[PDB]
């Protein structure tokens, strides 16, 4: 699954025995219910740019 | 950097400027608090190893505007397979002696995983590339910090475009070729060891780092940069490990 455009996650992807796909993220950022979104966690996140992101 | 424009202020604030005795050495790229990685070649020459300084939310050199954050390296961590006055397995990672505070100028750039960079990443066609290096081949280095736009070739493509130049050296499978074959824009002298970002859904991730090519935008030449996704394993395992006395250390490579 994960070979196949990243699995659908939007960071890391994991495959599992059979058809199962596991979203993940870097620290920092928490997998939201759809399972393949990333939300941040703390304040200054990684590769987020700040003046951008306040934009 | 040549060809390329004048990065606003705080937009790539995970872009480090390394000094030795208060003179620019090299790019770096912080990639959480305490942890920078840069290129193994910008240690080649050091004797001062007590002065090496990072500088986080630099943007203007001429000017201290209080977002500038100065840490001494504590610690410099090359590769075993690394060579001195080579260009490959061209990577450097620096221990701060204590750690930036993060704030909208000082954020880290995302270290991925091994197989999202390498299926995923290295697919992603452009990436910024930056430094406060040499603005032409043979010219100034620039007082404000500059990015440029590239895009990632495949190295066989890289190889058959870069002209059969006598002495041209190989590509390695730690490296990976960006940029362009016209000569308008490149990656220079004094950016090594800065970072080639790429952006993925909202996020920018290092996947490379500025390392070497056949002089600055030259005519059927690219810029060569570390091929970061093959040091994922070997960073990680770095970053959990306990400090060691002594400022430079090789570490075994795998
Ligand atoms: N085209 C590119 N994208 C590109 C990017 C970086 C580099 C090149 C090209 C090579 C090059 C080759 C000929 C002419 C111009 C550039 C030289 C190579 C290097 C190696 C070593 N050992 C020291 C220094 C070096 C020496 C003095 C000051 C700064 C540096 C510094 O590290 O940047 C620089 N780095
Ligand atoms: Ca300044």
């Amino acid at each position: 699954i994960c070979v196949n455009e990243n699995g659908g996650c939007e960071q890391y992807c994991s495959d599992h025995t059979g058809t199962k796909r596991s979203c993940r993220c870097h620290e920092g950022y928490s997998l939201l219910a759809d399972g393949v979104s990333c939300t941040p966690t703390v304040e200054y996140p990684c590769g987020k740019i700040p003046i951008l992101e306040k934009r | 950097i040549v060809g390329g424009k004048v990065c606003p202020k705080g937009e790539c604030p995970w872009q480090v400027l390394l000094l030795v005795n208060g003179a620019q050495l090299c790019g770096g790229t912080l990639i959480n608090t305490i942890w920078v990685v840069s290129a193994a070649h910008c240690f080649d020459k050091i004797k001062n190893w007590r002065n090496l300084i990072a500088v986080l939310g630099e943007h203007d050199l001429s000017e201290h505007d209080g977002d500038e954050q100065s840490r001494r390296v504590a610690q410099v961590i090359i590769p075993s397979t690394y060579v001195p006055g080579t260009t490959n397995h061209d990577i450097a990672l620096l221990r701060l002696h204590q750690p930036v505070v993060l704030t909208d100028h000082v954020v880290p750039l995302c270290l991925p995983e091994r197989t999202f960079s390498e299926r995923t990443l290295a697919f992603v066609r452009f990436s910024l590339v930056s430094g406060w290096g040499q603005l032409l081949d043979r010219g100034a280095t620039a007082l404000e910090l500059m990015v440029l736009n590239v895009p990632r070739l495949m190295t066989q493509d890289c190889l058959q475009q870069s002209r059969k130049v006598g002495d041209s050296p190989n590509i390695t499978e730690y490296m990976f070729c960006a940029g362009y074959s016209d000569g308008s824009k490149d990656s220079c002298k004094g950016d090594s060891g800065g970072p080639h970002a790429t952006h993925y859904r909202g996020t920018w991730y290092l996947t490379g780092i500025v390392s070497w090519g056949q002089g600055c935008a030259t005519v059927g030449h690219f810029g060569v940069y570390t091929r970061v996704s093959q040091y994922i394993e070997w960073l990680q395992k770095l970053m959990r490990s306990e400090p060691r006395p002594g400022v430079l250390l090789r570490a075994p490579f795998p």
